[PDB]
């Protein structure tokens, strides 16, 4: 939904406010999101 | 039946969050001195 990265995905056990949609760490970097289809709770980390 | 009425004025606020996510605890800049301390 407009947000666009790279990396490994998996799950993850927080639990997003239904208002929340993004997690941000201190580098301002997207920490785990929130799946449109299936509400799930998703956590991204890179690779290189 | 009583009410409450407060106002709100623009302050800098230092917030804390919890093992999960919920928050816990809140620090007012303008306070007091210590709390400057704190803040900064
Ligand atoms: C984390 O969530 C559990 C219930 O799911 C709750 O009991 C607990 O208080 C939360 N963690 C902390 C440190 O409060």
């Amino acid at each position: 939904n407009g947000l666009t990265g790279t990396g490994v995905l998996t799950e993850s056990n927080k639990k997003f406010l239904p208002f929340q949609q993004f997690g941000r760490d201190i580098a301002d970097t997207t920490d785990a999101v929130r799946d449109p289809q299936t509400l799930e709770i998703l956590d991204i980390t890179p690779c290189s | 039946a009583a009410y409450y009425v407060g106002y709100l004025q623009p302050r800098t606020f230092l917030l804390k969050y919890n093992e999960n996510g919920t928050i816990t605890d809140a620090v007012d800049c303008a306070l007091d001195p210590l709390s400057e301390t704190k803040c900064t």
